[PDB]
C-alpha cells in the first residue's frame, strides 16, 4: 500500500503548474524518496495523485495506451478536456461495482492558447478551478494560493511560481509524511515539460525554539 | 465437383480448392512491391481509381498497427482491414501483458494461424487478400508475406498481384546489403511505374511508406514531395 502526499496547482496568465514531492510511502514508513509521481498524457496533459499508487498506475497506463493508439489508427490527439471527462467515467464506474480507485487525481494541461486545471475525487467528484489540491495541499496550500488570486489581472509566472514554494515550505513544516524535495510541471505553449528536483529553504533557529523556553519544568 | 464448394473438403489429388480460388482475387488484384534496406524497410502499392472525384488518402492500403510496424493489403481491401485489425490486437496484448513491443517474426506467424483458420470449418470461407508485413524491432529489420492459405514466409525483396511476374525480375537487380532507404523509393516507384498497363487501368496513384533509422524505427507514409 504504497502511497503519495500531497498535490497542488495554479494557472497563471500563459499557463499552469503542478507541484509534488518525490515520495512514496508506506504507512508511517518512508520508503522511496526517488519516485516521479507526475505523468505525461498525449501531447498536452499532465497528471497526478494523492493516494493508493497501484491504483494510479493501473488508471494512467490505460488511458495513455488509449491516447497513443487513437492518434496511431487515425483518430486524432486528445485534449486535456477530454481527457478529463475520459477519466471520471472510469472513476465513477468503478465506484458504481464497489471496486473504487482509491486516489485523488489533478489534471493540467494546455491546448489552444487556453489552460486547462481539474481534480477528480474517489467518487467521481469533478471540478475545474485557477486552483485545484489533493491531500493536505487542501487544507494547507488552497487558503494561499485562493489569495495570491485576488489581485486583479491574474498572475505572473514569477508571481505564481514565488506562491508555490511558500505552499511546498508549509507542507514540509506541516505534513508528518513529506520530505524536502519537489518537481514542479508547466503546461504553456501547447506542451508540458517537468523540471529537475528542488528543495525549499526553511526557518528553525527563532528564539521562542530554544530550549530553555520549550521546557515543561524550569 | 462438388469438392469445391467449401473448404473443409480434401479434393482427391489432396487440393482444397476453395482455397485456390480466393489466391486468384489477389493475383488479379493491384501490384505490391517491398525491399528490405540495412536500414529499414520500404513498402509501395498501386491504387486503381474507380472515379476522378476522390480525395487524397481514400481507399488507403497500407496501415500502421503498432510504433515500429505496420502491413499492406492485395486483394480485396475489406478483407484485408479485418487482418489489420486482429494484428493490431495481437501487438497491444504484447505490450500490455509482455512488456515488449511484438517481434517481427512472431507478428506474422500470429497473422498466419488466424488466416489458416479461416480454411477449415464449412462455415466461413477463406480471406481474398496477402499481407505485407514490415516491421522494426529487437529483431532489426523485417518482411514478411501472409496468404489465404496462411502461409508465412521471410522475403528480402517481394512483389503479388497482376505485375509480379515483370516487377520480380527487376527486384532481382538489386543489391540488397548496400542500398539505403532513399534509393529505394525512386528503383520501387519506377518499377511500379513499369508495369501499369495503360489500356485496363487509366486512373491511378502509388502510396508509398517506411520504417527505418531517419524515422526513429517510426513506421509512417513517406512525405508525398519524394516522389
Amino acid at each position: 500500500m504504497a502511497s503519495g502526499g500531497s498535490v497542488i496547482g495554479v494557472k497563471y496568465n500563459g499557463g499552469v503548474l503542478l507541484a509534488c514531492d518525490t515520495l512514496l510511502s508506506y504507512g508511517s514508513l518512508a520508503k522511496w524518496p526517488n519516485i516521479p509521481r507526475m505523468k505525461l498524457v498525449g501531447a498536452y496533459t499532465v497528471m497526478c495523485a494523492t493516494g493508493d499508487y497501484a491504483d494510479f498506475q493501473e488508471m494512467t497506463t490505460m488511458i495513455e495506451n488509449h491516447v497513443n493508439r487513437q492518434q496511431m489508427y487515425g483518430g486524432g490527439a486528445l485534449t486535456p478536456n477530454e481527457v478529463f471527462c475520459y477519466l471520471q467515467r472510469h472513476v465513477y464506474h468503478k465506484r458504481s461495482q464497489f471496486e473504487p480507485c482509491l486516489c485523488r487525481f489533478v489534471v493540467a494541461g494546455c491546448h489552444g492558447g487556453e489552460p486547462f486545471l481539474g481534480g477528480v475525487d474517489d467518487v467521481g467528484t469533478r471540478w475545474t478551478d485557477d486552483c485545484v489540491a489533493a491531500g493536505y495541499g487542501a487544507y494547507v496550500a488552497l487558503p494561499l494560493l485562493r489569495q495570491a488570486l485576488e489581485k486583479p489581472g491574474g498572475l505572473t509566472r514569477e508571481e505564481a511560481i514565488r506562491v508555490i514554494k511558500d505552499c511546498l515550505r508549509v507542507l514540509f513544516y506541516r505534513e508528518c509524511r513529506a520530505i524536502n524535495k519537489f518537481q514542479i510541471a508547466d503546461a504553456t505553449s501547447d506542451m508540458v515539460s517537468i523540471g529537475e528536483p528542488f528543495e525549499v529553504e526553511t526557518n528553525w533557529e527563532y528564539d521562542g525554539f530554544c530550549f530553555e523556553k520549550t521546557a515543561i519544568i524550569r | 465437383t462438388e469438392h469445391d464448394q467449401s473448404t473443409d473438403i480434401f479434393s482427391a489429388d489432396g487440393r482444397v480448392f476453395q482455397v485456390e480460388y480466393a489466391c486468384k482475387a489477389v493475383d488479379n488484384g493491384s501490384t505490391a512491391v517491398a525491399a528490405c534496406c540495412t536500414d529499414g524497410v520500404v513498402v509501395a502499392v498501386e491504387k486503381i481509381l474507380t472515379s476522378r472525384m476522390l480525395e487524397e488518402g481514400s481507399n488507403d492500403r497500407i496501415h500502421a498497427v503498432d510504433r515500429q510496424a505496420g502491413v499492406c493489403i492485395c486483394g480485396m481491401l475489406p478483407d484485408g482491414r479485418a487482418v489489420v485489425s486482429r494484428a493490431r490486437a495481437e501487438a497491444e496484448n504484447s505490450r500490455d501483458v509482455f512488456a515488449t513491443p511484438i517481434p517481427g517474426s512472431v507478428l506474422a506467424s500470429r497473422i498466419g494461424e488466424f488466416m489458416h483458420v479461416y480454411t477449415t470449418h464449412y462455415a466461413y470461407r477463406p480471406f481474398g487478400c496477402s499481407v505485407i508485413i514490415a516491421s522494426y524491432a529487437d529483431d532489426g529489420p523485417q518482411l514478411f508475406v501472409s496468404d489465404p492459405s496462411g502461409t508465412v514466409a521471410g522475403y528480402y525483396g517481394i512483389a503479388l498481384g497482376k505485375g509480379k511476374t515483370v516487377a520480380k525480375t527487376e527486384l532481382e537487380k538489386l543489391n540488397f546489403k548496400s542500398i539505403t532507404c532513399d534509393e529505394a523509393v525512386v528503383k520501387l516507384t519506377k518499377i511500379l511505374h513499369d508495369v501499369h498497363d495503360k489500356s485496363k487501368d487509366k486512373l491511378y496513384e502509388l502510396e508509398v511508406a517506411w520504417v527505418c533509422n531517419k524515422s526513429n524505427c517510426v513506421f509512417q507514409h513517406v512525405p508525398n514531395d519524394m516522389i
